[PDB]
């Protein structure tokens, strides 16, 4: 077995699990060749690089997936979230670490996916989703298996087989992802590096990335396994760092 | 990083219409006229004007275009249309009519271009009697400290004269000269605020005073 | 004021508070009619793209016998206008003792998530607010005016620079001027 | 690759660099 | 024509009263000779080592003095008071700056000292004072013009003749401190180093350092002088260390 | 310490800065810019010195005021013999603002100096007078309102504008310093000769105009000397003039 | 190969 340990934290990943790094890029500090903010950056370090479990779901026959957004899903996460109020602007990596196990009875296959820029489409084709529909603070946001009428100005298309983003479900896997096959596996680890077109950004108003778990073959058992299988998702910010130190934010 | 786009060469290196007149056909006196001065237009004037002395090359740039006016003849058939643009500088002869004889040339340049092809142009040196153009003129014409007072003492640049070279057409036609500005190889000197009042006369910087810049309702607000 | 020099007049006085934002206002050198209208916002209106630091020189025109201290701060954007001196204090800011200085210069610095701004308001190129606070009363003398005023400059600094020439939106015409 | 066609100066392009 | 810069923020002071670098230490980081905690330590540097400056005061005529507690000082102000409140340990020094202006016909002296472990004592002897008479962040708490009454449960004797702590005022001087001569001053600063009997302590429950401004020499003016002379209060923390990472504290 | 030039030795200094208008020290013709094939006349200690002009008073109202400068040197002494004489002429200049106030004293004034400070006219068809734009030794001043329109020849002083259709507050490109008197008791402005031509008439043709326009007003409480003068004093620097001849105003 | 203009963004593709 091997140990993942990142400041007060340490995950347990198997010992062939492979670790998928991104776009084959670790995540690294900003250049001096690359900036522009003139302002010393604040580098938490072992504060803010670190394991943070946010909630699990619970996987049922039936479920379509779940979806969070990354830097709005550790914005009330210690540390972390304080210096994401407290600045202007911020640029982080991740480490995430998606966690399911069953038994060798039960079977099951779970897309987890690293969705840069996901920007999504709304119900009504004449309006954008609300920042609540969109946005689920540690609160895993639902993908549905149904589509969702013209009715409710302010929603989410959030039909699986689309993604909310209008292409084919089954060509996310351009995106870095993983597969938990609960035939064969037990978690999943993906290193994201620092995707965005600037050197750096807001960490409230852009959510860099999406993570989204999509479970491709659905769960199923044979009566007496253990009915209640729960994924739970941990993610670490890595190379974080922050410039434009000025009052909190009311977000 | 580089402050390259703004250079002085950069800022004013852009073509500009200076001013644009109109003639006729057959017309009787059809000839159109223009005393050269850079101050009608307000764009170009601005630009000049950052700066007290200049001194460069110019591109001058002629769009001209030309349309029916009404008739009352049957199916009128135009025939391609030329044109003949001619400079007279300071003191020579000045046509007073479409068919005079100033229209020779035989020393005054002047263009001859056809219309449907590429607009002519035409590059000139600095002009100028001092080591420097002059901008604005704190000062008069006359040593009696009468007469005139500004930078009309010092524009004299001569006049420029357009005329269709085809004419008699059946069916009027009515044209468009559009002259347009390009400094090259700048050189500028003694930079002055912007202009803040809007023109008011080409002959002198004569203004209707107007406030420092918009409002907002307190120190504080934002 | 705008049709007086009383506009350039940044009014102070001595006072029975603390904190007392004296002026604030957003930073849009191109945009805001605090700056579009000074030198450098009439060369920022000729380009679209603007980037660099900003020199806010602040001079005190009061009596010499006046002292005081005001707290100069620079607050990104991502928070509202710092409503209090506390709030206003986070963020960049500058203790000027009127007295050992009467002038006083504070370089803005570039802090923004693209290499260059969009010299027209555009709340994705945000610039912050610029505020100005009482940091210890104007003290004064017996017999000198206890209400001073001051006067605030601007200009670019070393790495400051313009891009994609464009009309100015301050001229008009309507036919040739003669 | 520039070279002046003309035999005069005012002729040149500009001295954008 | 001075300046010192730390973090977002840079202060003026005149080219000619000097630092007070409390015991002759500048303050400095822990060093793995003398540490025992094991967790890497987090050092926030620019977004916690910066000048926050707390509330102004009024200095009037017949005032007795101000002080305030260091750790639970800026405890709510800025990410200084975040770690403090996330962190079980941490570790700090001060550049305690007090700004005071007047004018030449003004006059008046305050005595700026730091007094490592004020403990203070209590109105009632039966009892130990209140942590919120203690304890003003944001909120400078005052010594008294007069002995406060037994009677009163859980107060702190604040008569200044005694700063509080059983002594005599008159030799706080063995403390660091500066004078504010309005004469010829206009402000103090002091750079105190962690001063402690263990590398690190929890920074809610222990206020290693305590700032005192007493007024030896009081406020006066003739009348037309302006009559309302603050003296504000600007501490940046430096070298700041933090260790045990927990769920935070109220 | 002292600036002594031409038997004339204003003494006005402590450390402070002298500001040398576009970074050029005012010099004689060189011979590879000169056109006037005739040779000039340099007066030079007759003619280069302290001309001091009259003084103005500053008021709690005073909106400002500016100066010609050949026509403000043209009656004084030999300069303005010179420029009587001649046809042609080029100068420099040092320009001394002179104010003093007390410490309970407050203002702050804006010196500086326009060159080609071409003035508009309230009646916007036609161009202002030639008194008008010019006073002899007699400061002209700026207005605190709008001129009227109807006025056929007066020249629109409206300070916020400063007579040019531009904003006061940018008036600072032009060579210039603060009074403030605060900290401050003059200011000093070297001017080099600027125009198109090498020489120019100085009837005809004012090179630089001096414009003290003050930005914050005077104040002072009851009891402090209610009379703050302003004093300029202005001085040729490396005078030429060609093309002697009859002489006339 | 040759370039007529000032400005690299009036060369052709990099197809080579």
């Amino acid at each position: 077995v091997r140990s993942i340990t990142l400041g007060n934290s340490t995950i347990t990943t198997q010992e062939c699990a492979n670790v998928v790094v991104g776009y084959g890029v670790w995540p690294e500090y900003l250049k001096d060749n690359e900036a522009t903010a003139e302002d010393q950056p604040t580098q938490p370090d072992v504060a803010t690089c670190r394991f943070y479990t946010l909630e699990s779901v619970q996987w049922m026959k039936n479920s379509a997936g779940w979806w969070w957004k990354l830097p709005d899903a550790l914005s009330q996460m210690g540390l972390f979230g304080q210096n994401m109020q407290y600045h202007y602007l911020g640029r982080t990596g991740y480490t995430i670490h998606v966690q399911c196990n069953a038994s060798k009875f039960h079977q099951g296959c779970l897309l987890v996916v690293c969705v840069p820029e996901a920007e999504m489409g709304c119900s009504n084709l004449n309006n954008t989703p609300e920042f609540a529909e969109l946005s689920g603070g540690d609160t895993a946001r639902m993908f549905t298996d149904t589509q969702i009428g013209e009715t409710n100005s302010k929603k989410v298309q959030t039909a699986v087989w689309n993604a909310g983003m209008g292409v084919g479900v089954g060509n996310l896997t351009i995106y870095p992802h993983q597969w938990i096959n609960l035939r064969t596996n037990n978690s999943a680890t993906i290193v994201m590096p620092y995707i965005n077109s600037v050197p750096m950004d807001n960490m409230f108003r852009h959510n860099n990335l999406t993570l989204m778990i999509i479970p491709f073959v659905p769960l199923n058992y044979s009566e007496g396994s253990s009915p209640y299988v729960p994924i739970t998702v941990t993610i670490a910010p890595m190379c974080a760092e922050y410039n434009g130190l000025r009052l909190a934010s009311s977000q | 990083h580089s402050r390259s786009e703004s250079s002085i060469e950069n800022f004013l290196c852009r073509a500009a219409c200076v001013y644009y007149a109109t003639y006729t056909n057959n017309s009787e006196k059809g000839y159109a006229e223009w005393v050269i001065n850079t101050r009608q237009v307000a764009q170009l004037r601005r630009k000049l004007e950052l700066f007290t002395y200049l001194r460069f090359d110019l591109e001058l740039t002629f769009v001209i275009t030309s349309a029916q006016q009404p008739s009352t003849a049957t199916s009128v058939d135009a025939p391609v249309q030329t044109h003949q643009i001619m400079y007279v500088p300071p003191g020579g002869p000045v046509p007073t009519k479409v068919t005079d004889y100033a229209w020779q040339t035989s020393t005054n340049p002047s263009v001859f271009w056809t219309e449907g092809n590429a607009p002519p142009r035409m590059s000139i040196p600095f002009i100028s009697i001092g080591n420097a153009y002059s901008c604005f003129y704190d000062g008069w014409t006359q040593f009696s400290r009468n007469g005139v007072y500004g930078i009309n003492t010092l524009n004299n640049m001569g006049t420029l004269y357009m005329r269709h070279v085809n004419e008699a057409g059946q069916g009027p036609i009515k044209s468009t000269v559009r002259i347009y500005f390009k400094p090259k190889h700048v050189k500028a000197w003694v930079p002055r605020p912007p202009r803040l009042c809007q023109y008011e006369k080409q002959k002198n910087v004569n203004f209707t005073p107007t406030g420092v810049t918009t409002t907002r309702v307190g120190i504080t607000t934002t | 004021n705008v049709n007086s020099l009383k506009a350039y007049q940044i009014p102070v006085q001595s006072n029975s508070d603390n904190g007392k934002q004296v002026f604030g206002f957003p930073l849009q050198p191109g945009a805001n009619g605090v700056l579009n209208r000074t030198l450098l916002g009439e060369i920022l209106n000729y380009y679209t793209h603007w980037s660099g630091s900003i020199k806010l020189t602040f001079m005190f025109c009061g009596s010499a016998m006046a002292t005081g201290k005001f707290l100069l701060a620079y607050s990104p954007p991502g928070a509202g206008v710092p409503k209090n001196r506390k709030d206003a204090m986070l963020g960049t800011h500058v203790i000027w003792d009127v007295g050992l200085q009467s002038s006083c210069v504070l370089c803005v610095p570039w802090i923004s998530q693209t290499h260059y701004r969009y010299v027209v308001e555009d709340e994705y190129t945000a610039a912050g607010y610029i505020t100005c606070w009482y940091q210890t009363n104007i003290v004064v003398p017996a017999d000198v005016q206890s209400s001073c005023d001051i006067l605030c400059f601007v200009s670019a600094c070393n790495d400051f620079s313009v891009r994609m020439l464009k009309d100015t939106p301050f001229i008009r015409q309507d036919t040739f001027y003669q | 690759t520039n070279i002046n066609y003309y035999k005069d100066a005012a002729s040149n392009s500009a001295n954008r660099q």
